[PDB]
DNA sequence: ATCAATATCCACCTGCAGATACTACCAAAAGTGTATTTGGAAACTGCTCCATCAAAAGGCATGTTCAGCTGGATTCCAGCTGAACATGCCTTTTGATGGAGCAGTTTCCAAATACACTTTTGGTAGTATCTGCAGGTGGATATTGAT
DNA sequence: ATCAATATCCACCTGCAGATACTACCAAAAGTGTATTTGGAAACTGCTCCATCAAAAGGCATGTTCAGCTGGAATCCAGCTGAACATGCCTTTTGATGGAGCAGTTTCCAAATACACTTTTGGTAGTATCTGCAGGTGGATATTGAT
């Protein structure tokens, strides 16, 4: 039989509920924002992958993907996404 | 210092603009979709014969087009309005392409 | 050069009603000047800064710097460690007090509020979809 | 008794999947412990901030279900978001509406 | 065969998409430039879906093909899959 | 005495500057200039200077593309004065701003 | 710490720098744009270069760094290394 | 120090001095060939890799390698590019 | 086609502005290195027909 | 049509910085053989999605007319840019010193990988089902154009 | 300013296509626990290149003047584009049919990997050497601009 699709339906619909908790999605906005998901996530890693490329490092860690979002993110976007990061992280490791 | 701390005719021009309010709002396709197959599967075909597409394959297609002509009508536009005129002609979208970086 | 002053002081780094500066662009309140003044007598005519008038003093000369600073090293000759020192004082405009990032470090559950306060993770955290509350379900 | 990582962490986005799919990408020989979740907490905002903005278009529209025009109509306006995703066409999105000055009849 | 069909791109469809672009009068000679832009973007955009085709050992083109061979072109387009 | 007509020399100059490679802006200048504009992302900074050569190098690069893309602007306007408003309309189109 | 430097990139090569350009007359207010552009530039490159600095842990700027900002937005750079 | 710095200098020698016998080269224009040998076989590799990626497979292999050439030279460089790698393979599976 | 740029300037050896020069005033190359800044290669001379005199 | 005045290039010498070899030499990196796993190639097969036909009906494209308004040409005029001097200043160099910073070596130690289980979670079909929204209609409203 | 004629928007209503939803269910995969290996962090060191001065030399930048040519405004006029109407034609929708091509399944075997050893080789350094070229000097002359 076919195979399965994974995809992130399922976690942007949890972040809407957080944000609108009311309000619907269509399908092809759905679709918009898989792909969203999925361009935003290979630029990164790319960019890291770059990162550790020049230094001789063969490991990536939370520091390229920093400065990997540094690089890539404009602006206010930059200052609170690392926020967001370091936060996430350092309640990781808390526990 | 400072402490600051006899039957009705529109003259020309208006159904132009009532048109592209209309045209600015609408989200559909502005090209039929037969004759866009068509073509496509022309240039395909005295690319490689013998060809198939899936549907989503031509819409796809249809979309990327019409988005960079949308794109391309806006630059020709403002080439226009810099010579002081209101009509586009063939040499604004020269220009618009040259200066992007499309032909030269 | 017709720019506006900052809508914050320059001292605490905070909002309020300011005295503000002709020639740069600082403001800062009343109480965060040195020394104090008090709002209701204000002197009126050309209110200047520490540093624009240390300039204005110098003539923006800086060789007159050199001068001024060497004869103050000279009188000065009882402390003479702390001449420099004593010297620049005169150059700054006023600050508020601030611990330096390498004695708040010392303490890891230690972490700056949002102007400048002490917090020590008893502080619950300010509420974020409590925006969200405002709006709620 | 197995809690998951995003749980542990504080996230809606899965770590495990994007730490698979670092691995199996080919991006480096290694991949550390904090790169997904680092990662998949950028997603998160990303994903929240562009998803408010398109609500408040749908809202304001009389609407109550997201549509691609409320994605472009979010996008377009905002000028960190049009920084950050210039080159990039939105099926059925539409255009934003605007009128040159010396087009409008006077 | 599949011949001519460049002017089943008709005139009021050009008007169109120039009334979507803000355009306000448009000459007589636009039409030719148009369709000849139109051309050549498709058939740069062609050459590459057929390349990653072939490349597959495929003969259906599929939709990944043409958003692959517009994002090697800086313009990536999103909605139809990826 | 003998005066060149408006014109004349800046074709000659136009000649003489297409036909050399050499760099068009001091060195020293630009160098200062750099420094300073690295000053607002961290202080105490040092540059190679090969860093700066390839600086000089991309800008003068830039700002010469920038101005034949200019010049086919003034044109098209039925001028021979480039004016700031042919720079604006290079940079639009071109997607800088 | 250095101040204004920005009047060091004279007139006159501005007026160089356009006639290698191909430009025969020269308005009276291209030189504050000249300036600006350039300034814009400038920074968007040094700010990335001195972002690869830091991650590699230095204090001076290699020229490395310089061609890896230029490459990063389309600005290839041939004949320093790479 | 230590350290050794490889680079493309004899090859390219080599291949001038077979096609223009008394034509020597600087140093500056060694540099801008090294750069554009490297940039190039960047570019090629990467789209090699991408190209793998998609159908699902692990070995980079001559059609791949192919396909990117086709995919990254325009026509006519192209269609001698091919020609000379498939010579060059050609030749080296029947030695 | 940079040493015959070369040969053809009456020169020995080849600087970069003879790669520069060979590379611009090729169609395909041109298209492969359009984006490419070449060190001290300079720019190739041309002069638009409404600058000329008369 | 003539001619002085520049500015450019053609011809020749020369001192020197850069290109060209050679030995050393030396890691050090590539080629040779071999045992092993595994990923990609063949063959089969089911089924899904594409191409072809067909018809019919209405919405869109086409051709024509008429007139208004825009684009282009001509004149003029003022003011803004360029060309040529005459000072002066600030860049270039090149020589030397100080010294911070970066690259190489050794430990070691913390962290990422590999493997086996086991429960959870996310996805697909089937089927379901509400419900938001698109289509149709009328009524009010704002705007346009000629008096 | 008036008024009449159109196009757009708002309010109401209705059917239905799409989004929320289990349930089976279920299969894939992520989290847990051990043992191992290896890559990256820390201290030390030396030597390299970057900053900071100094001191002329002269080549470029700055300010002034003058004039001429170009950009901008005003007029006029033809011609070309738009707006509207009638006509037909061809796109879109619904539906069925054949059937080719794609995706999954099993087998298996040709090839890429991992290790160990030996041999070129190519890269740095002197180390030396030499010559192609950048700079300087004279003279022919091609072009410009005023007569
Ligand atoms: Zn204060
Ligand atoms: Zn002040």
């Amino acid at each position: 039989k076919r195979s399965r699709k994974e995809s992130y339906s399922v976690y942007v619909y949890k972040v809407l509920k957080q944000v609108h908790p009311d309000t619907g999605i269509s399908s092809k906005a759905m679709g918009i924002m898989n792909s969203f998901v999925n361009d935003i996530f290979e630029r990164i890693a790319g960019e890291a992958s770059r990162l550790a490329h020049y230094n001789k490092r063969s490991t990536i860690t939370s520091r390229e993907i920093q400065t990997a979002v540094r690089l890539l993110l404009p602006g206010e976007l930059a200052k609170h996404a690392v926020s967001e990061g370091t936060k996430a992280v350092t309640k990781y490791t808390s526990a | 210092a400072r402490t600051k701390q006899k039957p009705h005719r529109y003259r020309p021009g208006t159904v132009a603009l009532r048109e592209i309010r209309r045209y600015q709002k609408s989200t559909e396709l502005l090209i039929r979709k037969l004759p866009f197959q068509r073509l496509v599967r022309e240039i395909a075909q005295d690319f490689k014969t013998d060809l198939r597409f899936q549907s989503s394959a031509v819409m796809a297609l249809q979309e990327a087009c019409e988005a960079y002509l949308v794109g391309l009508f806006e630059d020709t536009n403002l080439c226009a309005i810099h010579a002081k005129r209101v009509t586009i002609m063939p040499k604004d979208i020269q220009l618009a392409r040259r200066i992007r970086g499309e032909r030269a | 050069i017709d720019f506006e002053n900052e809508d914050f002081c320059s001292a605490c780094n905070q909002s309020g009603s300011f005295l503000c500066c002709d020639t740069c662009p600082k403001s800062f309140h009343f109480l965060c000047l040195d020394p104090p003044i008090d709002p209701n007598n204000l002197p009126k005519g050309d209110w200047h800064c520490n540093e624009c008038k240390f300039k204005i003093f110098i003539n923006n000369s800086m060789a007159t710097l050199k001068k001024i600073e060497s004869n103050f090293i000279k009188q000065n000759n009882n402390v003479k460690i702390f001449a420099k020192l004593l010297f620049n004082i005169d150059s700054h405009n006023p600050k508020q007090f601030q611990l330096p990032n390498y004695i708040k470090e010392t303490f890891p559950a230690v972490k700056t509020g949002s102007r400048g306060q002490y917090s020590d993770e008893n502080d619950k955290i300010p509420l974020t979809d409590r925006q969200l509350f405002n709006t709620s379900y | 008794k197995a809690k998951t990582r995003s749980s542990r962490a504080g996230l809606q986005f899965p770590v495990g999947r994007v730490h698979r799919l670092l691995r199996k990408g080919n991006y480096s020989e290694r991949v550390g412990a904090g790169a997904p979740v680092y990662l998949a907490a950028v997603l998160e905002y990303l994903t929240a901030e562009i998803l408010e903005l398109a609500g408040n278009a749908a809202r304001d529209n009389k609407k109550t279900r997201i549509i691609p025009r409320h994605l472009q109509l979010a996008i377009r306006n905002d000028e960190e978001l049009n920084k950050l995703l210039g080159r990039v066409t939105i099926a059925q999105g539409g255009v934003l509406p605007n009128i040159q000055a010396v087009l409008l009849p006077k | 065969v599949l011949r001519d069909n460049i002017q089943g791109i008709t005139k009021p469809a050009i008007r169109r998409l120039a009334r979507r672009g803000g355009v306000k009068r448009i000459s007589g000679l636009i039409y030719e430039e148009t369709r000849g832009v139109l051309k050549v973007f498709l058939e740069n955009v062609i050459r590459d879906a057929v390349t990653y085709t072939e490349h597959a050992k495929r003969k259906t083109v599929t939709a990944m093909d043409v958003v692959y061979a517009l994002k090697r072109q800086g313009r990536t387009l999103y909605g139809f899959g990826g």
